[PDB]
């Protein structure tokens, strides 16, 4: 009847310009406000902006300065440009529809899938590793910081230490970079005996890092 | 601004899940409800406070009293497990949505989170930068709020937090990084990581020795 579907790039470098498109199936660009929204954690779900077949635009004021939305009545598409993106703009973008006229009780309908957009660093970079010193088991770890892209593989003592090891998923941070931690739980009877070493391997940057972990004071 | 709704809300299957969209502006204007799931087009599950769109299960029930909107699910089922957002029209922002509510249907037996907090390292401090690592593991369901505390008063900036990821043992794991300047760390008496899962909240505390 009227189904919408959006195309996007997926991965985008920081400070470059994000351009998304949405396609309408069948019906003309009639009594509808063609809308763009986005959803994520942190920022939740927010409305980006809508546009009418005439060219009339309405944007989110907090985003109005950067946002630009367009129509192509000819091709049956409508588009979004964002201008200068950051890792905070990393979210799932949706194209949807509003009905022309009254807006007080209106809701968006005929949503898209839509398209996950990840904004990250423009350049490949190796991680920086730092020891997580411990205090009948105690836990010690390795911290890999500020790297791109994924993935990074962490092993302990060349893979000789396997038990009690848990490597957490990474965080995409405002820098457009990733960072994760890998923690092993070990006998408190240990320490001062049996050295613990974090082996970090980040292939895209030819980075390999071995780091000794042991308590201080 | 996003008015207010609880982050979590969970239920055993068939139990009744109640979500609250409250926040002042909710008196002037009518409220609708959207559900959101990954790899799937979100849909209106409510509009005009109480009205029931097409093809939407009768079990959902929607109401509004005073300055508080409410989406009730009634006999909830695994399909309903999603993120629910509350929407209200506004004159200038054109729209305002909710903080979001992650309705979770169990599932498995519940599990309290195991938390481990690591202070900034010497090597990192010598390289200026400082970072605090709060690690949360083995908890169910996958819904945890993480707040940070300088001495004992919440921290706004430099907080990054993963979304909970399922691990091999079917439980969830999440991590939270609090980024700090050197002086920042030794200045305050201590720093604290505070993770509240379901009803309970547990706290881990560290100091610059």
């Amino acid at each position: 009847q009227v189904q919408l579907q959006e195309s996007g790039p997926g991965l985008v470098k920081s400070s470059e310009t994000l351009s998304l498109t949405c396609t309408v199936s069948g019906g003309s660009m009639g009594g509808y406000y063609w809308s763009w929204l986005r959803q994520s954690p942190v920022k939740g779900l927010e409305w980006i902006g809508y546009i009418f077949h005439t060219g009339h635009t309405n944007y989110n004021p907090s985003l109005e300065s950067r946002v630009t939305v367009s129509v192509d009545t000819s091709e049956n598409q409508f588009s979004l440009r964002l201008r200068s993106v950051t890792a905070a703009d990393t979210a799932v973008y949706y194209c949807a529809s509003l009905p022309r006229g009254q807006l007080v009780n209106a809701f968006f309908d005929n949503w898209g899938q839509g398209t996950l957009v990840t904004v990250a660093s423009a350049s490949t970079k190796g991680p920086s590793v730092f020891p997580l010193a411990p205090s009948g088991t105690a836990a010690l770890g390795c911290l890999v910081k500020d790297y791109f892209p994924e993935p990074v593989t962490v092993s302990w003592n060349s893979g000789a230490l396997t038990s009690g090891v848990h490597t957490f998923p990474a965080v995409l941070q405002s820098s457009g970079l990733y960072s994760l931690s890998s923690v092993v739980t070990v006998p408190s009877s240990s320490l001062g005996t049996q050295t613990y070493i974090c082996n970090v391997n980040h292939k895209p940057s030819n980075t390999k890092v071995d780091k000794r972990v042991e308590p201080k004071s | 601004y996003e008015l207010t709704q609880p982050p979590s809300v969970s239920v055993s299957p068939g139990q009744t899940a109640t979500i609250t969209c409250s926040g002042d502006k909710v008196a002037s204007k009518n409220v609708c409800w959207y559900q959101v799931k990954p790899g799937q087009s979100p849909e209106v599950v409510m509009y005009e406070n109480y009205k029931r769109p097409s093809g939407i299960p009768d079990r959902f029930s929607g109401s509004k009293s005073g300055s508080t909107a409410t989406l009730t699910i009634r006999g909830t089922q695994a399909t309903d497990e999603a993120d629910y957002y509350c929407q209200v029209w506004d004159s200038f922002s054109t729209f305002v949505f909710g903080s979001g509510t992650q309705v979770t249907v169990l599932g498995q037996p519940k599990a309290a989170p195991s938390v481990t907090l690591f202070p900034p390292s010497s090597e990192e401090l010598q390289a200026n930068k400082a970072t605090l690592v709060c690690l949360i593991s083995d908890f169910y369901p996958g819904a945890v709020t993480v707040a940070w505390k300088a001495d004992s008063s919440p921290v706004k900036a430099g907080v990054e937090t993963t979304t909970p990821s399922k691990q091999s043992n079917n439980k969830y794991a999440a991590s939270s990084y609090l980024s700090l300047t050197p002086e920042q760390w030794k200045s305050h008496r201590s720093y604290s990581c505070q993770v509240t899962h379901e009803g309970s909240t547990v706290e881990k505390t560290v100091a610059p020795t």
